[PDB]
């Protein structure tokens, strides 16, 4: 399974079967045949394999990188500090890429799930998508194939000079 | 290799190569200054050895 907060789903409301006709639908008989002939042997094989897993339990770990100093507090041409800052920046860029991927998965799952009323019922996922794509674009777009933390810092300083000039001229 | 090993090996490589680069830049600047001024151990082109001079009293006095 997964975490139901990073991948949220609304509660499922299925309607009760209310048959109006006297004809038996084939879907219930095929569902019973799928439960007997397919689902129970698959379940028994998986219970066997799960017992064999439980006989020898062992663990793996999610690697925790501590925060090293970033590129702003590295002296110029100091490769030992700015190497670590560059590696930290590359890891954070890869993680931001996967954050955008998570929010896109939420948007697409909402569009399939809400169906024909998807446009009204997926405004929150669309708004989160717009915010995270604006943040990703301000942070990483137009850096080029030879991106670094220096290119990203120069882009941020250009954007902050533009924002400071726009704040100054509007006051 | 572990990522720790490659990471710290990369740091050792970067330190060695940055030190070599700084020494090459200092070597260029040292060569420029010693060729310009002539006061270092390099670019010492020969002059006449003063130990070849005879300092004896000569045949005439005014010398």
């Amino acid at each position: 399974s997964w975490d139901k907060d990073v991948y949220p789903e609304p509660p499922r409301r299925t309607p009760a079967p209310s048959p109006q006709t006297s004809l038996p639908n084939p879907i219930t008989y095929l569902t019973k045949a799928f439960d007997l002939l397919v689902d129970r042997p698959v379940t028994l094989v998986r219970e066997f394999i799960e017992r064999q897993h439980a006989k020898n339990k062992y663990y793996y770990y999610h690697r925790e990188f501590r925060r090293v100093p970033d590129i702003t507090e590295c002296h110029e041409k100091d490769v030992l500090c700015m190497f670590e800052a560059e590696m930290q920046w590359k890891r954070d860029y890869k993680v931001d890429q996967e954050i955008v991927n998570i929010i896109q998965e939420r948007l697409k799952a909402c569009q399939q799930r809400e169906g024909e009323s998807h446009r009204q019922n997926c405004a929150k996922e669309l708004q989160q998508f717009t915010q995270v794509v604006k943040a990703y674009q301000d942070r990483y777009h137009d850096l080029g194939a030879h991106y670094s933390a220096r290119k990203c810092l120069a882009k941020q300083k250009q954007r902050m000079l533009a924002e400071r000039k726009a704040t100054k001229e509007a006051a | 290799d572990a990522p720790e090993k490659n990471y710290e090996r990369t740091m050792a490589i970067l330190q060695i190569e940055s030190e070599k680069a700084e020494l090459r830049l200092k070597e260029l600047e040292v060569r420029r200054l010693m060729r310009a001024k002539g006061d270092g151990p390099w670019f010492q082109y020969p002059t006449i050895d003063k130990a070849l001079i005879d300092h004896s009293p000569k045949a005439t006095p005014d010398n």
